[PDB]
């Protein structure tokens, strides 16, 4: 439960701010 | 030929499409290049 | 109203006590995705603005 | 010209002699003008209007033999001359029927993805009309209800034509449901419960279920001992393939790394 | 040459290929 | 999309979700509840 | 007169303008992105390309009206030519000739004339490197122009605008071969008119010819060649062939594959919509559940309007025979409020397990069913809706007796009672006992779900999806 | 279902079964792909006159199922009717995956050195001289040299 719970929110943490971060740099650079 | 040019041409195409692919995992090692270079730049830092 | 915590049983007449109020891993989890939810939310509004 | 051909339609044939005749008579026709591809000047196609006719009761002669390779070969060939290029050709009586012959054979078959295609290729066709292919579709509803008893009712009148060797596939495949879908789960059917359905009066096919099932033979009665049915723990070893589990788990979050 | 250049095309590739497990390896020893 | 197929063929509105439910189950209701004071 | 007359000068200039740079500036931009850069393709005006010409698609076309004399067609398409940096000046001549429609008499050259305009690009010696842009140039004056539907002479016009283009596909197989690229930006081109390929033969006749043209075409891009191109191949199949009998459902599977990459977003979202009309017709409900309701929020953006409303309507067909579904008022627009409303109280009659208010439904809205072809389901459907009802009772109730659920699921007889619980078991609807005496259904609460060992199962599925889109998420991260 | 007329074990039948199957395959395609197993009796079969044609229409539905080196076995195995087809695409893709396995199975005798050389088939080394001529014909010297330095020999 700790590891389905907490990596869920973990993703949470890699898949939203990796998204935002990534979309900011690529689309603003050209 | 038709062999052939047509076929080499074929065979080109796969260099050319394993080669775009080596060049998407070059920009996939380029910016990790600069991913490595920037904790290796912090490797410094600690150091500094 | 919280003061007495039981079960009854209507068949063979007796009333049992048993009580496990505390979870701690219910809800510290469950109320922090939930706000997880409202984080996301609200960057929905940089996803979408920012790409058009 | 060519012939003849219809003279031994009207008369059938008394045995399999003649209907291996008429297929000589039909290789023939394969070694002209075949199936295909001639577009034509549809007049060259009536030949092949009148080889549908023998056809038909090439599939009533197949089916008597009750022979499966014959029966689907001179039905595929009726159902290609509706999936011809060209769907303008002389209107058949048996259009409709011979569409079922097939299309109950599917049945017998238990194909539940080929039985709604068949009705794809003319949806509106079977419902207003053709009252051949609206009676399976109908009992189809009596499998969902289900029959078991319907089922009699209402095979009292049917035209058919022919349909009788695949409704007494329909009757055995329903036999050996009846023995699976009474139990599990129930506590106990008694004797009566389960002679109403098998019908006759004391038949060896009930005896052979007292037997083969196995299951319990009581008097008067049957179990499902034992029990409901076997108890299925069903095991602790998945206890173990959970640690397989957290193997390749820890392999997935390696590669991240 | 066009048969010719079919196995000249591929040193650069299998040198990046290679240039792969370069970095890959590098930066996992650079990392501990 | 608007490209191949498809161009060529609080509120009330969402309370009415439990609403029609009411419509086919049990009326709203309040005079059949009221009359079973009396039957029973 | 004098009023009218003066208003006609001022708009020409406005197509003089955007529609001047929209294939000048994407297709003289895509000139040096075609050369190199060519990576991938990007080829970034190849999607831009779809957000013009989907834009045309309603104003301007290039044509309106617009109180032009329609010449923009023979403008571009004649003086490509091309060479070296001169073509600039062609671009400065297709700009002497937006003075000659304000000026001089203006005169009508499409219709007939566009004829020996097809050719010119090669007979102007020649074209000589970008097909695209002849393409663009024999699509775009016309088959924006499909659009007004006269249907009167032109149609064969329509048809002889496809062979030259078809001959552009002569062009296509045979010319480069050598890190082309070109054909992927042609595989977003070249689905637009294959789409009008369909558009064109379904105001006459379905295509047989086609249709064999069209495993050609599926076949040759694999394996040489093939981005997104068998994918749009695809939905021209699954999109015809499902309409049309017969067969084509099996025809999947060989056909996959995937294909994989899904090319590109809602153009895979609505081929699970496609496929998903065959599994509704397949009869299974598991894999056409999920991927109806994935349709449903992998589709962007709309609107407008009943595009995306109209197939959301037949995409809920497959919750019709799931047996549990809410009422859909929730899916609901007000745009397709007056469209759904034989579809509305149609699940209105699945929550209830009323047999009179069920067949009033098919009786009255049979007109509206006759449109949508889903007569398919109405015959099976009342089996769906009781077991709605004794899921409902037996969620409901521990002991359901066979008399008391009799009527009030109006069954009226006791022997299809047992009937229907017989092969619920078998369905694995619900594990009531049943007691045989009389008889009478004795059922007893179904447990040992708990927490600890199915949910756990699950998450198994749940965190190997979302590492998956870690996974996901590091290709994408690696892109730029 | 063209598939039940097989049901004849005369091979005459079987010339007029490959005369229907090659024309309308673009639509049976999904449809012979659950008679494929029925052209492995064919082919197997030493008495069938077609065997050659029945690899052809083999490899047919083999290339578009996917299958790559499923195909070349049963291009080798079509005797002179794989050498005969120099037309559209079909020609260049399984001489394709055949020159692959050409070039790769010289290269592997080459690290032998000597001795325990694997079989070689005649038409996998045969259309490698025998559409050289094409080279000789053309005249075109790059394309001579170039099929020089892939076969290794």
């Amino acid at each position: 439960y700790l590891a389905s719970l907490i990596r869920s929110v973990v993703a949470l943490h890699n898949l939203i701010n990796n998204k935002i971060a990534n979309r900011d740099a690529e689309k603003k650079e050209g | 030929l038709e062999e052939g040019k047509a076929g080499s041409g074929l065979r080109q195409y796969y260099l050319s499409k394993i080669e775009e692919l080596q060049l998407i995992v070059n920009d996939k090692s380029q910016n990790l290049r600069r991913l490595q270079a920037q904790r290796n730049e912090l490797n410094a830092k600690v150091r500094l | 109203d919280k003061k007495f915590h039981g079960i009854l049983d209507q068949g063979e007449g007796v009333l049992i006590i048993f009580d496990e109020p505390p979870v701690d891993k219910t809800y510290e989890a469950a109320l922090e995705t939930i706000q997880n939810m409202s984080k996301v939310v609200d960057s929905l509004y940089n996803k979408a603005k920012k790409l058009t | 010209m060519y012939e003849q051909l219809k003279g031994e339609w009207n008369r059938k044939s008394p045995n399999l002699s003649k209907c291996g005749e008429e297929l000589g008579r039909l290789k023939l026709v394969l070694l002209e003008l075949n199936f295909l591809p001639t577009t034509g000047t549809k007049l060259t196609k009536q030949q092949l209007i009148l080889a549908r006719d023998i056809l038909e009761i090439g599939a009533q002669w197949s089916i008597l033999r009750k022979d499966i390779p014959s029966f689907e070969r001179y039905m595929a060939q009726l159902k290609c001359y509706y999936f011809d290029y060209k769907e303008q050709l002389p209107e058949s009586a048996y259009m409709h029927q011979l569409l079922g012959l097939n299309l109950l054979f599917l049945l017998s078959q238990n194909r539940v993805a080929e039985f709604h295609t068949e009705l794809e290729r003319l949806p509106a066709k079977d419902i207003q009309t053709n009252v051949y292919i609206k009676h399976p579709v109908s009992l189809e509803q009596y499998l969902m209800e289900g029959s078991y008893n319907k089922v009699f009712l209402a095979k009292g009148n049917i035209p058919a034509e022919s349909y009788t060797f695949f409704i007494d596939i329909l009757l055995d495949t329903i036999r050996d449901e009846i023995a699976g879908c009474i139990e599990k789960a129930y506590e106990k059917i008694l004797f009566t419960e389960a002679t109403r359905i098998l019908f006759f009066n004391t038949p060896k096919k009930m005896t052979d279920y007292a037997k083969k099932r196995g299951w319990v033979l009581g008097p008067n009665n049957y179990y499902s001992f034992a029990s409901q049915q076997q108890k299925p723990e069903d095991t602790t070893i998945p206890s173990t393939e959970l640690a397989k589990q957290v193997i390749e788990y820890a392999r997935q979050l390696e590669m991240i790394v | 040459d066009l048969y010719s250049r079919y196995k000249k095309l591929q040193q650069e590739l299998e040198f990046l290929e290679v240039q792969e497990e370069y970095i890959k390896d590098e930066q996992k020893n650079l990392k501990k | 999309m608007s490209e191949k197929k498809q161009p060529v063929d609080e509120d009330n509105w969402d309370d009415d979700n439990v609403e029609d439910d009411f419509s086919n189950q049990l009326r709203a209701e309040l005079e059949k509840h009221g009359y079973k004071m009396e039957t029973s | 007169p004098p009023g009218g007359g003066e208003q006609e000068p001022p708009p020409p200039p406005a197509p003089q303008d955007v529609e001047m740079k929209e294939e000048a500036a994407t297709g003289g931009g895509s000139t040096g992105e075609a050369d190199g850069k060519t990576a991938a393709a990007a080829a970034e005006h190849s999607q831009r390309e779809l957000d013009t010409v989907t834009l045309e698609d309603i104003k301007e076309h290039v044509k309106q009206l617009e109180k032009a004399v329609s010449g923009k067609e023979p403008r571009f398409v004649l003086r490509a030519l091309r060479m070296l940096p001169s073509t600039s000046r062609r671009l400065n001549h297709y700009v002497l000739y937006k003075a000659v429609q304000g000026f001089f008499t203006s005169n009508n050259a499409t219709r007939d004339f566009l004829l020996p305009f097809l050719e010119e690009p090669m007979d102007t010696e020649a074209d000589l490197q970008f097909r695209p842009r002849t393409g663009k140039a024999a699509s775009t004056p016309l088959l924006p122009e499909v659009e007004a539907y006269l249907q009167l002479l032109v149609v064969i016009f329509m048809m002889n605008s496809k062979r030259y283009k078809e001959a552009q596909k002569i062009s296509d197989d045979l010319m480069q071969k050598i890190s082309t690229q070109n054909r992927r930006a042609l595989d977003l081109v070249a689905a637009k008119c294959y789409y009008y390929h369909a558009r064109v033969y379904e105001f006459l006749d379905k295509l047989d010819v086609v249709r064999s043209f069209l495993h050609a075409r599926l076949r040759t891009a694999t394996l040489r060649h093939d981005a997104d191109g068998q994918a749009t191949l695809l939905n021209l199949l699954l999109r015809n062939y499902l309409h049309y009998s017969l067969y084509d459902q099996a025809e999947k599977l060989v056909s996959k594959s995937v294909f994989p990459e899904q090319a590109n977003n809602n153009e895979w979202a609505r081929y699970l919509y496609y496929t998903g009309r065959i599994k509704a017709i397949q009869l299974e409900y598991s894999e056409a559940r999920r991927t109806m309701t994935n349709a449903l929020r992998k589709a962007p953006q709309h609107t407008a309007v009943g595009f995306k409303q109209t197939v959301h309507k037949l995409l809920i067909v497959v919750e019709l025979l799931l047996g549990e579904i809410p009422d859909r008022l929730q899916f609901r627009q007000p745009s397709l409020k007056r469209s759904l409303m034989p579809y509305f109280l149609l699940t209105q009659a699945v929550r209830t397990g009323n047999l009179a208010k069920f067949n009033q439904v098919l009786d009255q809205f049979g007109e509206k069913f006759q449109a949508d072809g889903t007569y398919t389901l109405i015959i099976r459907l009342r089996h769906n809706v009781i077991k709605t009802g004794v899921r409902m009772i037996s969620l409901s109730y521990s002991r359901i007796s066979l008399a008391d659920i009799a009527q009030k699921l109006q069954l009226d007889s006791p022997e299809d009672a047992e009937f229907i619980v017989a092969k619920a078991i078998r369905d694995g609807v619900i594990e009531a006992s049943i007691n045989h005496e009389k008889g009478y259904v004795q059922s007893k609460e179904m447990i040992d779900i708990y927490s600890t060992r199915e949910p756990q199962l699950a998450f198994h599925q749940r965190i190997s999806f979302c590492l998956d889109i870690h996974n996901m998420s590091v290709k994408a991260m690696r892109f730029p | 279902g063209i598939i039940s007329l097989l049901d004849e074990d005369e091979p005459q039948l079987k010339e007029f079964a490959l005369h229907k199957l090659n024309a309308v395959v673009n639509d049976f395609w999904a449809e012979i792909s659950e008679s494929v197993d029925k052209i492995e009796v064919l082919y197997e079969d030493e008495g069938f006159r077609s065997r050659q044609f029945a690899a052809l229409v083999a490899s047919k539905v083999f290339y578009h199922l996917g299958a790559f080196e499923e195909s070349l076995n049963y291009a080798l195995g079509a005797g002179d009717l794989f050498n005969v087809n120099d037309n559209s695409e079909y020609v260049e893709t399984i001489i394709a995956k055949c020159i692959d396995h050409y070039t790769k199975q010289c290269v592997e005798n080459a690290d032998l050195p000597e001795g325990e050389k694997k079989p070689i088939d005649q038409r996998l080394e045969g259309i490698v001289n025998k559409m050289f001529q094409r080279c000789l014909d053309d005249h075109k010297y790059k394309q001579a040299i170039g099929i020089a330095l892939e076969t290794r020999r």
